[PDB]
């Protein structure tokens, strides 16, 4: 009956390369923190619990840490429980490099 | 497709101000941190 | 020839008989692509491969 | 400063009235004028994107 049911429903193209520049900026992590802390009461009581789940991982698979940056690797877990793929410990890959080092601006 | 204002008139420093504090009060500060990333490009390049 | 008190030499940054402490460039005053913000420069090329400002530096090391 | 003067130039009109026409728009001519509407077609106006 209300006439505005596909006018705010069509979808806005042109958004591939507004998907991209948001994964290598650490938007997408940026915005998953949010989203985590979203039910949280008390923020500095949320960072601690997540200070010692990281401290536990590193206890626990120590030989693999240095690189997978625990911190990242607890945050992706608690993301990835209610879908939200978000690859493991947020690592990121070079897919076309026949080189060593990006410029990096 | 977003709930916004569409701008007809000049976005002065005062209007610029103005709208950074609806967006934050109706995103949040992780949808405007991308959002002040976007205007910042478009705005250096006009 | 040359009189009493005249020049003879040239010294470090005296070029002719006179003081000069830089070079004369180019310049446009524009905004680029945000390169130049607030007091920031966006020089060329062509000031490292010339020799535009290039200088000895010299350490005296004492033992 | 600068992404400031961008989005002000980007969000600064057309120019409204006597800087965007000469002469008055009242004018009465240039109507194609005859007893019918079958005359030359231009109308310039604006595009209708």
């Amino acid at each position: 009956k209300d006439v505005f049911m596909e006018a705010k429903l069509e979808r806005v193209p042109f958004l591939e390369e507004q998907m991209r520049k948001v994964n290598e900026g650490g938007g997408v992590m940026a915005g998953d923190i949010d989203r985590l802390m979203k039910s949280e009461d008390n923020r500095f009581a949320f960072v601690n619990e997540i200070a010692a789940e990281a401290t536990a991982y590193v206890n626990n698979n120590r030989d693999e840490y240095g690189h997978k940056k625990a911190i990242h690797h607890v945050l992706s877990n608690r993301m990835n429980d209610a879908g939200f793929a978000r690859p493991e410990a947020y690592l990121e890959t070079e897919p076309f490099s026949p080189g060593p080092t990006y410029l990096k601006e | 497709r977003a709930n916004l204002v569409f701008h007809n008139k000049a976005i002065d420093g005062t209007a610029m101000k103005r709208l950074i504090s609806r967006l934050i009060d109706h995103f949040g500060m992780a949808y405007t941190s991308h959002i002040l990333d976007q205007l910042k490009t478009l705005g250096f390049q006009q | 020839c040359v009189k009493k008190g005249q020049i003879l030499a040239d010294g470090a940054a005296t070029v002719g008989g006179e003081l000069a402490l830089g070079k004369n460039v180019l310049v446009a005053y524009m905004p680029w692509e945000g390169y130049n913000f607030e007091d920031a420069v966006l020089i060329s090329e062509r000031l490292v491969y010339e020799d535009i400002y290039t200088s000895f530096h010299i350490r005296k090391y004492e033992i | 400063q600068d992404m400031l003067i961008g989005l002000y130039i980007l969000t600064s009109g057309n120019r409204r009235g006597i800087c965007a026409n000469r002469y008055n728009p009242w004018n009465h001519k240039t109507y194609q004028n005859e007893r019918i509407d079958d005359t030359n077609y231009k109308s310039m106006k604006e595009p209708f994107f």
